[PDB]
Order: C-alpha cells, then sequence, then structure tokens
C-alpha cells in the first residue's frame, strides 16, 4: 500500500460586481431650459388717427 | 390757490367778492389800475373784464383757531388761459401710464370700456386745443398787426 492520504481540493471562487444596474434620474439630462417671456404686448404709442 | 402761474396766459373773466369795509369807488379804482396794468394781461379780445360783488357784512371766524379776523376781505373767482399748464400736467400724467396700460384692470374688472377711457383721453386732447384757441389774439388771416406803439 502507498500511505499519505488521496487529495483534497480547496473551497475557492473568484469576485465579480456582475454588471450590476438600477436606476439614475439625474443621468438622463445635461442643458437647462431656456427663459421665459422677457419682452412687452401691450404698449400702445397713443396716436390721435 | 391754484398754483399755476397766472404770468404763463391770460384772462379772460374775473369777479371779485368784497366784504366788511369796502366803498365801490375804491374797488373801481383797484380794479381800473389792475385793468391799467396790460402785464395783468387779458385775452386780446375782452374789453368788460370784470363783474363785482360788494357785502357789508365781515367774515366772522371759528373760535380758538388758524384763522383771524380782518376790517375787510376780498374772494376772487378768474377764468384764465395759464391754467392749461395743468391740464398739460393731467395730459402727461395719464398719457405715461396709459401708454403701458398701467392699473387699467381695475375700471375694466368693473366692466367699463377700454373705448370710452380713450374717448376720455380724446375730449381732453380738444380741451387742449380749446385753451389753445382762446388764448389766440383773435387772429383771422396770416400774420397780426398793431399800430405805433401799445
Amino acid at each position: 500500500h502507498v500511505p499519505g492520504g488521496g487529495s483534497v481540493q480547496i473551497v475557492y471562487k473568484p469576485v465579480d460586481l456582475s454588471k450590476v444596474t438600477s436606476k439614475c434620474g439625474s443621468l438622463g439630462n445635461i442643458h437647462h431650459k431656456p427663459g421665459g417671456g422677457q419682452v412687452e404686448v401691450k404698449s400702445e404709442k397713443l396716436d390721435f388717427k | 390757490m391754484v398754483k399755476c402761474d397766472p404770468r404763463h396766459g391770460k384772462y379772460m373773466a374775473c369777479c371779485l367778492l368784497y366784504r366788511g369795509d369796502v366803498v365801490p369807488k375804491d374797488v373801481n379804482a383797484a380794479i381800473a389800475t389792475i385793468k391799467t396794468k396790460r402785464s395783468i394781461q387779458f385775452v386780446d379780445w375782452c374789453p368788460t373784464g370784470f363783474k363785482v360783488g360788494i357785502n357789508y357784512q365781515p367774515p366772522t371766524v371759528v373760535p380758538g383757531g388758524d384763522l383771524a379776523k380782518v376790517q375787510r376781505a376780498v374772494c376772487m373767482l378768474s377764468n384764465t388761459t395759464a391754467i392749461a399748464e395743468a391740464w398739460a400736467r393731467l395730459d402727461h400724467k395719464f398719457d405715461l401710464m396709459y401708454a403701458k396700460r398701467a392699473f387699467v384692470h381695475w375700471y375694466v374688472g368693473e366692466g367699463m370700456e377700454e373705448g370710452e377711457f380713450s374717448e376720455a383721453r380724446e375730449d381732453m386732447a380738444a380741451l387742449e386745443k380749446d385753451y389753445e384757441e382762446v388764448g389766440v389774439d383773435s387772429v383771422e388771416g396770416e400774420g397780426e398787426e398793431e399800430g405805433e406803439e401799445y
């Protein structure tokens, strides 16, 4: 007989962050909205016709 | 007691209203010497510029207050071209805000109309020409005329 055991394997496994996916509201934007209307439309020059 | 300066135009009409120690000669001479002053200028068509009232009774005052007694007093009522500067002030003050339509929504929210608002301003644009025409020295040709001296 040959004594000294057979063989036994270690428990060890590789690791990864799985390309995981979540929500982001901030990622959906790069630009701001244009301004409101700064201009008068009511004014009249009061000509006596 | 209207702040427009009476140098700025020409009298058309006057009423004097005396009370207390006044006699009618003294008044006739007060009026004639104001009439003489053509600096106290009348519209060049008016001849008989004055009306005159004379009461025997003096003004009494209220007791303890700011108004004190006199032996004689005068009120006066006078129509004059010089007030066309204050009507022009009421033009300019209207025109500056109405060009913007400022405060309009308060009046038009009582259902009053923008049409009537504009006619009121148009009636006062006619009023400016009403004061201006009485201000004309009865011109009826292409210039004016004079004798040797005024």
